[PDB]
């Protein structure tokens, strides 16, 4: 990116881009560590406990925290878990925060409760370029 | 007893009698709005709002919904220390 | 006791209750009374008197609601409510047994080839 | 088989009218009318 | 106290607002609109698709091409027609031309509502020579309806790229000339700095785009993520600062319009020569000299000016990083020649609802000031 | 410092209605001149929607799913930015 | 709060493999396997994100409109926090005439999804103005212009259509000139509404063809 | 330049928060505080005799002796092109024969419904018009009639010069849009011989 400010500013110091970008003042001025991830994922996977085992909305949550503290063990730096999950570890705690948060209002509704001759009708594009193009 | 139970009794039928849609001779001291008078709940709304136009007070929903009679009326604004 | 919660006698309590301010803000003091006001806004509400569904009810206390606001608010001023309110009324109260033995069936070939479209 | 018009929006369409809740919508009569906002003497058409 | 609110009528001459204070500090800011409300969306299932292409022009009319074109390209997906190399990359020229016109638009009239009058003055004759860039092309300065399905209208007169090179090597000292008056300005810092602060969270939350969001330190522009015509060949920078500020705003338009004048350089270096317009004859008009010649092309030309192509049935949603944030339609087509349904989403209608938790702990004389910054047309908010 | 209002012959020399050189605007492509058949390339009448089998009794794993995905900063793979939309050679 | 500013390069890449895979190919089958009581119909399209692609398009009910926002909102991989529009569109020959259709943009992974509900003219549509800021004035516009009341909403009044207007001017039986006319009245000193009248009519060009095969 | 001070600051929420704290410090768009005394002293003379406003002043008496862009109307014109969107007219072959056929395209395709077109046939044989409107306070000028027209008989001329004080002068009929297209003929044959080559 471009910074509009006229001063010169390192940015290789990412302490120095979280606060110019805002992310101090806006999002969270306590630092976001590699534990604090970690904290936060297996809060997570305790609050998904409240669905059924043989739900998938549990397959889907229990998979993706597995996912993100596979990744969480296999890099020590917060460097390279932000090149892998591609954001800041602000917004990667604050997205297991809210996915930890959801869950008790889901499990209130409880979408896995259809019959068992459920039903879903899919319509699915087909491109002409299909049959015009070359195979 | 805050007031008199004759002149609140012909101020009554005074304001009863300039209703277009009731009859200026039926209307008795002791009658009611439903079975004699043949009145829905938006005309008794009209009507308690003329009593009230004429006495000066401000009637709930809840009491304006009670009163279902002349003698209702009377009683209502005899038993109120407000009344003018 | 009264259909659909009485929520039209609600209503017709709360419009009433807001009739007064309406009266003096828009300086109808001289045109028409609360009296002959009340008894127009209850000549509105019996012409949805045989409506069946109670979502219709909502949605029309809900619109009737707006429409006091509008006039709260000096969005519609007097003149608005002379040529849409109280005119209509004395106009469907006027022409009733009129002084000529016309039916309207005269009245309206005499008028023009077709039927008169709005107010 | 059943092939009748089965390459076009259009059956993404057919349903979406028999989506169930929807398609037993009901109203009296003229009651569509009182909600439209229009001029009532429309009606008399 | 028990301290009542005393409110406000703030101007019918066409925004009309409502204003609460406590003192000199407001509480409350709610805008009434539709004093420009036209009806254009019922008066769009009225028309063929030829029919309501100039119905886009007015909506934001600082930025016209722009709003052709998200409409356009709304057609073209439905119609499953490409365009052509030359027609992509006129688009993209014409394109950044509109936004440089709308940004010195949007900085002068807030300076001028702030309190400086020379800016204003000495941005409009840039504007007159884009305007002239406009009329060559298309015979207006302003509603050039120049943008088409499957390509552009009319090719580029030849001495046209010429002149826009001759514009563009002085732009920027227009712009240094700009600056030297407001930048470092005391007065434009006390009107400007820490005034209506957006987080990201509150950005993302009220639907916000364009300017405002890359202030808020957001790096998302719809020419890098979801690039459309020739835009992912053009290298240029995304300019972020981090405040939220009204300063930081004006500081990344003027960076946004350095970029746009790079865009314009590199388009006017890399303009190929070819079609510029799709060559598909059932969708797009033949020339009048084929018109005049052959019994097939008078043929289409008859039936593409009175009936219009018809559009197959579907739906699509297209967007554009209009000058003003995300501009985008929504186009229901049921398989005629007209659009069943077509909604219009404009990025100020999503902007100034934003003014009640903007304008709170603020003063009288900074409503005019937010009002600004938001950057709001009353053509696309009215629709 | 580049000045505003360039002087006589400078800028806009010629009106464009005393172009010097004549233009020679193409309007059709040389592949479609004398070959001119059009459902080779019907691409707006070619276009289908296929109602998919009811999506009820599917497997979805999320053990393929998560399979595929990096653990290491390098091994990341990223999609590139399309240059230009589709041109079909025009 | 997404997408801040990260990297300080030039990037020249659009998303990840994986994720961008998953988006284009895997969502909708995703999302009716872990939420299906709140899907009712998908269609996969010509994707409102890219030309080049397909997206998902989701039926629901009114019943479950706010806790599937709230799941698209929140869960980890649709992260849809931003709102573009709310609208309606009329099909009279359906028993239930409205389509209530909601965009959504992804700024996490560049995706984008709409979602859609059937209601007909006296049936509420729950509001989102909790989930979303912006779904106050889409709602109050949807009101005024198709009249679809949406239950919960703080102030549910018109916003752009005239002052005293009723009728929804959007719908398809409601005339595009309407029933009134406004001008100044030199007697009563006062702009008057008054019934239509128009000096030249609107003139209705009835084009269509009797061999064309899309009509639908 | 566009660095920040603590004081210069515009609201009352980040008046107080750099009074009585120090987290303006780590932000890098702030001036930091001077650190001796000739920073201080530098510090001093732009706060106090100003010097941030005199380049602005100097800016604006460069400009105050510098050129003008005014023209002089209407002795002097702006500039345009032969594409340009004027008052429509009818025009004529060389022999004197209107070039309109009646074919009714123009009229289908206007957006704004401007035209109004009444045909028969002329004693002659020829399909020829008998009534063709322009409302020209119903157009937009968006040049779509002169692009649907197949004999070149309707245009949009070079111009833009005539307003008037009745609107019944706007409500163009058949003759005057004629009269135009001979007023004008020569100036519209001009431009359409450049702007053949590319329509
Ligand atoms: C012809 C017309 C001439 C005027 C043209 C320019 C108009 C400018 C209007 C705005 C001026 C702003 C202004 O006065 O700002 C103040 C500083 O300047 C001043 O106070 C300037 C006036 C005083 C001049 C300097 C006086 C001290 C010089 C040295 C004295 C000691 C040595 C000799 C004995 C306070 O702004 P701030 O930021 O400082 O406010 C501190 C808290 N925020
Ligand atoms: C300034 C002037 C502005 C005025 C604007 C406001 C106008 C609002 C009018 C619209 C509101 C309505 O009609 S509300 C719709 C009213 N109709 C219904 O609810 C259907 C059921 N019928 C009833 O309720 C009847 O009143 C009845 C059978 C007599 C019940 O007898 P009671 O009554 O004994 O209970
Ligand atoms: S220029 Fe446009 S508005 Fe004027 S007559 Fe031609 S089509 Fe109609
Ligand atoms: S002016 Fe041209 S397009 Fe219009 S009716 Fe005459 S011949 Fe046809």
């Amino acid at each position: 990116f471009k910074a509009v400010a006229d001063v010169e500013i390192d940015f290789n110091n990412r302490e120095v881009l979280k606060k110019y970008v805002g992310i101090r003042d806006h999002l969270s001025k306590e630092p976001g560590t590699r534990g604090k991830l970690i904290e936060a994922l297996t809060e997570v996977l305790s609050s998904i406990k409240a669905a059924p085992e043989g739900s998938d909305y549990r397959k889907a949550v229990e998979a993706s925290c597995i996912y993100r503290l596979k990744v969480c063990k296999e890099n020590e730096s917060d460097a390279a878990i932000e090149e892998v999950l591609d954001a800041h570890l602000e917004e990667l705690i604050k997205e297991a925060k809210e996915e930890a948060r959801l869950v008790p209002l889901i499990a209130g509704n409880a979408p896995w409760d259809v019959p068992a001759d459920y039903a879903v009708p899919v319509v699915d594009y087909t491109d002409a370029a299909t049959i015009l193009d070359a195979p | 007893g805050f007031l008199d139970k004759d002149s609140v009794t012909e101020r009554v039928l005074h304001v009863t009698k300039h209703f277009e849609k009731i009859d200026a001779s039926k209307v008795s001291p002791a009658a009611s709005f439903e079975k004699d008078l043949g009145l829905d709940s938006l005309d008794v709304v009209e009507l308690v709002m003329a009593l009230e136009e004429e006495f000066g007070l401000e009637i709930p929903d809840a009491e304006a919904d009670k009163i279902a009679s002349v003698g209702d009326a009377i009683n209502y604004i005899c038993s109120n220390p407000m009344a003018k | 006791k009264r259909l659909f919660g009485g929520a039209a006698r609600h209503f017709y309590f709360e419009i009433c209750r807001c009739l007064p301010f309406i009266q003096r803000l828009h300086k109808m003091e001289e045109m028409v009374s609360l009296k002959e006001l009340r008894a127009i806004v209850k000549e509105k509400f019996k012409e949805y008197k045989d409506v069946k569904d109670g979502r219709v009810v909502d949605l029309l206390i809900f619109k009737g609601r707006e429409e006091i606001e509008t006039y709260l608010l000096m969005h519609k001023q007097r003149h608005h409510v002379v040529t849409e309110v109280v005119e209509p009324y004395y106009a469907k109260q006027r022409a009733v047994k009129k002084v000529t033995t016309n039916s309207p069936f005269l009245d309206s070939f005499l008028s023009s080839g077709y039927a008169a479209i709005g107010v | 088989e059943f092939a009748t018009a089965s390459a076009d929006y259009s059956i993404a369409m057919k349903k979406a009218a028999e989506i169930t809740g929807a398609a037993e919508s009901a109203m009296g009569p003229k009651e569509g009318g009182f909600t439209a906002g229009v001029p009532l003497d429309t009606f008399t058409r | 106290a028990k301290v009542n609110n005393f409110t406000l009528n703030f101007g019918p001459q066409v925004l009309r607002l409502v204003l609460e204070m406590q003192g000199e500090i407001i509480m409350r800011a709610d805008p009434h609109i539709g004093l420009l409300h036209r009806g254009t969306e019922k008066l769009l299932e009225y028309k063929t698709y030829l029919q309501g292409l100039p119905y886009f022009d007015r909506l934001d009319y600082v930025s016209m091409m722009c709003m052709e074109h998200s409409y356009v390209l709304a057609i073209e997906q439905l119609l499953n027609v490409s365009v052509p190399l030359r027609g992509q990359y006129i688009r993209v020229l014409f394109s950044e031309i509109t936004r440089v016109l709308n940004h010195l638009l949007a900085i002068t009239c807030h300076s001028m509502d702030v309190g400086a009058l020379t800016p204003f003055l000495w941005a409009f004759e840039e504007r007159e020579k884009l305007f002239e860039f406009y009329e060559r092309v298309s015979g207006a300065r302003m509603h050039a309806a120049y943008f088409r399905v499957g390509g552009v209208s009319q090719d580029l007169p030849i001495g046209l790229l010429r002149d826009v090179y001759d514009w563009a090597r002085q732009f920027a000292s227009r712009l240094d000339e700009m600056e030297e008056l407001l930048t470092g300005n005391r007065i434009w810092k006390e009107r400007t700095v820490d005034v209506g602060t957006i987080t990201a969270q509150m950005a993302w939350d009220w639907g916000c785009s364009g300017p405002i969001l890359r202030a808020s330190g957001i790096d998302w522009d719809l020419r890098k993520t979801q690039p459309y015509d020739a835009y992912g060949k053009m290298q240029f920078n995304v300019p972020i600062a981090g405040h939220g500020d009204c300063y930081d705003r004006y500081l990344v338009r003027l960076q946004e319009m350095r970029e746009s004048l790079r865009i314009i350089y590199q388009c006017l270096n890399e303009m190929p020569d070819g079609l510029y317009k799709s060559p598909d004859g059932k969708v797009c008009p033949p020339s009048r000299s084929t018109m005049k010649q052959s019994m097939e092309a008078l043929i289409h030309h008859f039936k593409l000016y009175t009936e219009g192509f018809h559009v197959p049935a579907g739906e699509t949603y297209r967007a554009v990083e209009a000058p003003k944030g995300e501009f985008g339609v929504y186009l229901v087509s049921r398989g005629g020649n007209r659009p069943y349904r077509c909604k219009i989403r404009s990025p100020g209608y999503a902007h100034l609802q934003m003014t009640d938790v903007i304008s709170r702990g603020a003063m009288l004389a900074d409503v005019v000031t937010i009002i600004g910054t938001l950057d709001v047309v009353f053509g696309e908010i009215d629709r | 410092f580049e000045h505003y209002l360039p002087m006589g012959l400078e800028y806009r020399k010629f009106s464009p209605g005393t172009q010097p050189v004549k233009a020679v605007v193409p309007h059709d492509s040389p592949k479609l001149v004398y070959d001119i058949k059009y459902f080779v390339r019907d691409y707006r009448r070619n276009n289908k929607y296929t109602a998919r089998t009811v999506d009820a009794k599917t497997t979805f794993d999320f053990d393929k799913l998560y399979a595929g995905m990096p653990t290491k900063p390098e091994q990341v793979k990223n999609v590139t930015r399309p240059l230009i939309m589709p041109t079909r050679g025009y | 709060g997404y997408a801040y500013a990260r990297k300080t390069t030039d990037k020249d890449y659009i998303a990840s493999e994986h994720m961008q895979a998953f988006g284009n190919t895997q969502l909708t089958d995703y999302i009716i396997k872990t939420v299906p009581k709140f899907v009712k119909m998908a269609v996969t399209g010509p994707a409102q994100s890219s030309v080049l692609y397909q997206e998902p398009t989701i039926y629901t009910t009114p019943e479950s409109l706010v806790p599937l926002m709230v799941f698209l909102r929140d869960h980890t991989n649709t992260q849809f926090k931003c709102l573009l529009d709310v609208t309606a569109v009329d099909f009279p020959e359906r028993a239930a005439r409205f389509e209530v259709v909601y965009h959504l943009l992804s700024p996490r992974w560049n995706n984008r999804i709409r979602v859609k509900v059937c209601v007909d003219e006296v049936t509420a549509v729950p509001t989102l103005c909790k989930v979303f800021n912006t779904a106050n004035w889409f709602e109050r516009e949807t009101w005024d212009m198709f009249g679809v009341f949406f239950s919960g909403h703080p102030d549910l009044r018109r916003i752009l259509t005239d002052y005293g207007f009723t009728g929804h001017p959007l719908r398809k039986d409601f005339p595009m000139t309407g029933y009134q006319e406004v001008r100044y009245d030199y007697g009563k000193k006062r702009v008057v509404s008054e019934p239509l009248e128009l000096t030249q009519e609107f003139r209705y060009f009835d084009f269509n063809s009797p061999w064309e095969t899309l009509n639908r | 330049g566009t660095e920040r001070r603590p004081g210069e600051s515009g609201a009352w929420k980040q008046i107080e928060r750099q009074r009585y704290a120090s987290d303006w410090e780590n932000d890098p768009t702030f001036k930091r505080t001077p650190k001796n005394l000739a920073e201080v002293l530098d510090d001093s003379a732009s706060m106090l005799l100003l010097t941030d406003v005199w380049r602005g002043m100097a800016y604006t008496l460069g400009a105050f002796f510098d050129k003008k862009v005014t023209i002089m109307y209407p002795f002097e014109k702006g500039q345009l092109s032969p594409r340009f969107r004027g008052e429509h007219a009818l025009r004529r072959y060389p022999t004197g024969e209107e070039r309109c056929i009646a074919c009714k395209l123009c009229e289908a395709i206007c957006p704004a419904q401007a035209i109004t077109i009444e045909a028969e046939e002329r004693e002659d044989g020829s399909r020829r018009t008998t009534r063709y409107d322009i409302d020209m306070t119903k157009c937009i000028y968006c040049g779509f009639c002169q692009e649907a027209c197949p004999v070149d008989a309707i245009v949009e001329g070079p111009n833009f010069e005539f307003s008037t004080e009745t609107r019944e002068e706007l409500l163009y009929d058949k003759q005057k849009l004629l009269e135009n297209g001979d007023k004008w003929e020569t100036e519209i044959a001009t431009n359409l011989r450049t702007e053949s080559l590319y329509r």
